[PDB]
């Protein structure tokens, strides 16, 4: 439980739930979002095998167990499997109870409405919150940002979007959203693995190839010129410990995953990237924005905790924007908790406490509710 | 009366001078005045220039930078 | 506040509000005279965002905001916004209390009478000024022109107007009003770039386009021979960068921009353009007065700050007087003020004193009283 | 090709080539002005397959090409896929050598002085054309229209322009350009369809919005009555099956969609819509024109077929207009080819004969003969 009644922040943004209580720097739970169900059968009698392991717990025993990711590109597909996962959120990690806490759901913008419906559904009447909000994940990492001024993205596990924003007024017109992140740069990452030698299919070896791609992989500044470097020598060659076995040695592997997300051909994903989107989202702002966009550009969430991409990132973009400008990237050591700490600090302000969605008017009006208050 | 308008956890001047602390942006005084100016006008007790139902606008004796608090003394 | 009772001077002719105190040989607060209003939400929760921008702060904030001049063509349309605009004058630039300084307000001639009675009305009513008078433009200008004999133009942002002079006896038989000034040539030049490939169709791109009518245009002596010399080469072509991103390069949109104040048919409006209506309004006058206003011809006010205009002028007029008549374009550089300046001068007299209009005649007479003692 | 040396029409506004010849009721070739190019391996082995796909065999092959417009806001971008834009609409679609038929293209009023230019550069010198023509398209409206006087606006897919015309002379200081039509209706359709739960992003999937824009999308008359309708049931509530898979169910976005066409704050564009750039374009005019132009509001043009928007267009000017004037709203199903229509009315006139631009006199004086003999 709490001493207090300080509202909850529970960011539960694609592939990693991140949650706490406001005012925190940190989050007290951090935990991957997925869902593991056992595939074979209980041969040891009275041992205290359950149904299904949530989080942690199914990251331990994922060699007996599938594991099945809830929420896929920020849109909730199984929302049986998301109520195990805010019930071990609430009751497990926190161990705190709902009733008594406000609750400050995250989501992505150009969502489904049918996603912030049904989770304020579940929000009140399954666990039955006094109140709730639900916000944009890349205004709350502009919170922690420091700023009213500028132009951010966050790149979780399933969706990378642009909120460019002027002086506390948000561009909705110009919010791009690019639905190429962490877990599709996990399955390339199997992909050319595979080219390699290494054949990864199964789902606890797709976590395999997750730590690999957190642990090994950076972003190149020329691709070419870091391609010719890997064809010309084993300099930049890398090798990680598998769990439990032998020792894989990866080479090229560690630029060709995270460059994807600056060129989504290779994927098959036909857009313009990460540093096209960023350009294309300050464009399609208001001409006197603009430069203020280029020394407010603001990198700070999942994905990009890449070694290098801060200087990949202002390489594009300042190729791409006129001269005279400063292009200044935002990319602090507080990623992959900025858009939660955001969250923590829009909860604790003072003015915020009339934008909560209470119960009452929520019971007034239905879940559409959110559609009125919520941006 | 008093306490309350420094008290109020939603419009006290110790609340908003918290989340003008908090708050992200370009925080000075100024800034904090005007907010003053803006969550505090129909406040009977709040006596400011540049508040927004101000009966001491063209009170010559508040400068700006300032504001007056009516307590008992 | 001020530490005399000294009457205030407050010019706010068609589209920049200047102000002052008498006595003052230049305004303490120049602005321009817009009202900003936010078109976009706000997201950011506790930043201190107001319901509208008044004049300079909306300028810095034009990238946010929609643009709404409260006056034009020297007619107030919006006296809830005009009422914003002089409640910014007296408290926030001049920081004065208006109950203790008579004020000193400027119309067109040829105006509505509701604008100058409600304005009575403003004044006496919601600011409550121990005294007002409102005086027509040129005549003050003539004032700053150090002269009881002449014919003065002013051409503001919204209205240019020829007031002829004798002796100090005005001629209002013989004046001219033209409605065509400094917001129809942003227009005219908003239509021009467009014509070269520059789009600008936005307020606060409508204020970047008066900046480059302001930094780079200049009336031609010769429209043909100007004309055939931007025809010939790039010898007059000049760039300006862009608010925030590119550079522009204009050729003779420089003077064709100008050229409109001459003849107006570019904008589609019948009229004679700005020299035929001051020798029209030269020769409308009796005949022994005519080589004096020849001799004393003031171009004293506001768009008529463009390189040349004085050139362009003289040999206009002079093309249109007679031989053995001595053409003299009074054209100082203390321009853009001169107005406000001899506002200040007629603020300053000691005879003046007993042409205001007070209270308690005002309150005996209603808003009429204007029509009694102003000209 | 042809029997006779009759002159064409090319109709290539800003999202849809239609041409054809003179003197005919309706264009011979309607294509959309698309440039699809291939963006994944071809593996099979002499197959025939190209190296760009053009128009119509770019819209069938579309799920393995990405789609370019060469042509944007009615502004050519690529010269080079423009070029085969035309060298299809001459060679593979009329069938007919370009060096024996004279050439009217449209463009939209106000456009880029280049563009003109270059495009008469690229007829005169690439397909060797006797003679061309670049006429302003809403003119062309209303040639068609029958009439010579009144004020026209088509709605291309890239702009919409009012120009009014009274008595068979232009008024071109009142002449409208508002860079609002069906591509932005698109995107924002793409962008309310995210809103319910159907993610379209791909170039490809952005034609299929474009089809569900023009099958299921209608103008509303009162956008709340409408929407508050929708808001009570699922009445106005209609079905869609997507190519080559399930069926989408779309309600309000019928008719938010054309909405931001009177209503552009919608997609964030700050200006007055549809109809008040109409009444603006009205207004602009001389005052003893202004009843025939209500007489004769001319609205035919592209975009402008929904069902419903001639009764909310006469709805808002007749709310606009002062009473007792006639608003008649000229709206024919002749529309999204009656400004080629015109164009074939145009160059089947006699006395239009010596007004074609033609070889020797461009070749005379250079691509800026255009701006000596086009209006
Ligand atoms: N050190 C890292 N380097 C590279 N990728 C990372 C790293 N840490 C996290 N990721 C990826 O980012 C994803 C989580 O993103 P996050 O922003 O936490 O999303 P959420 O919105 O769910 O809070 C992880 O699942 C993983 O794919
Ligand atoms: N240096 C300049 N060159 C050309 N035009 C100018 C210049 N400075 C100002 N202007 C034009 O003149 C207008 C200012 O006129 P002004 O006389 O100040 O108006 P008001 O009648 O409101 O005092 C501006 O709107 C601007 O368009
Ligand atoms: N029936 C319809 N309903 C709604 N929109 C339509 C309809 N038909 C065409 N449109 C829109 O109009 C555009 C075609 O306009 P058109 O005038 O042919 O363009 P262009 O100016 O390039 O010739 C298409 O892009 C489409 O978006
Ligand atoms: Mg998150
Ligand atoms: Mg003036
Ligand atoms: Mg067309």
């Amino acid at each position: 439980d709490e001493d207090e009644t300080t509202a909850l922040v529970c960011d539960n943004g694609s592939g990693l739930v991140k949650a706490g209580f406001a005012g925190d720097d940190a989050p007290r739970a951090v935990f991957p979002s997925i869902v593991g169900r056992p595939r074979h059968q209980g041969v040891m009698v009275g041992m205290g095998q359950k149904d299904s392991y949530v989080g942690d717990e199914a990251q331990s025993k994922r060699g007996i167990l599938t594991l099945k990711y809830p929420i896929e590109h920020g849109i909730i597909t199984n929302w049986d499997d998301m109520e195990k996962i805010w019930h071990h959120t609430f009751y497990n990690e926190l161990r705190v109870a709902p009733e008594e806490h406000p609750t400050l759901l995250t989501e992505a913008p150009l969502n489904p409405k049918a996603n912030r419906e049904k989770m304020t559904q579940i929000m009140f009447e399954t666990f039955n919150v006094p109140a709730m909000y639900v916000a944009i994940q890349a205004v709350l990492s502009l919170y922690a940002s420091g700023r009213t001024t500028g132009i951010v993205l966050d790149s979780g596990d399933g969706v990378t979007h642009n909120v460019p924003i002027y002086e506390g007024y948000a561009l909705p017109h110009a919010i791009m959203r690019l639905d190429l992140a962490g877990r599709d740069l996990t399955d390339y990452l199997m992909k050319i693995l595979t080219e390699r030698g290494y054949s990864f299919v199964t789902t606890a070896e797709r976590e395999i190839v997750r730590d690999i791609k957190e642990k090994l992989c950076y972003v190149a500044l020329d691709f070419e010129n870091e391609m010719a470097t890997a064809a010309s020598s084993s300099s930049l060659e890398k090798s990680y410990e598998l769990p439990d076995g032998q020792v894989i040695t990866i080479g090229n592997e560690r630029f060709r995953c995270p460059e994807t997300l600056f060129q989504p051909s290779f994927i098959g994903m036909e857009s313009a990237g990460i540093h096209e989107t960023t350009y294309n989202s300050i464009m399609k702002c208001d001409i006197d924005i603009r430069k203020d966009l280029y020394a407010n550009n603001v990198m700070s969430g999942g994905t990009t905790m890449y070694p290098g991409i801060a200087d990949r990132m202002q390489k594009e973009i300042t190729a791409l924007a006129p001269s005279t400008m400063k292009i200044k990237i935002i990319a602090p050591p507080e990623r992959k908790y900025s858009v939660w700490i955001g969250g923590s600090i829009l909860a604790s302000l003072s003015t915020f406490q009339q934008m909560w969605i209470t119960k009452q008017e929520y019971d007034e009006a239905g879940p559409s509710i959110v559609h009125r208050k919520c941006f | 009366i008093i306490c309350d308008l420094i008290e109020n956890n939603t419009n006290g001047i110790l609340a908003m001078l918290d989340e003008e602390c908090l708050r992200p942006g370009t925080v000075t005084d100024e800034t904090f005045l005007e907010k003053l100016n803006q969550v505090c006008a129909t406040h009977q007790h709040f006596e400011s220039r540049m508040s927004k139902c101000s009966r001491f606008l063209n009170d010559t004796t508040l400068p700006h930078s300032c504001f007056r608090i009516q307590h008992y003394a």
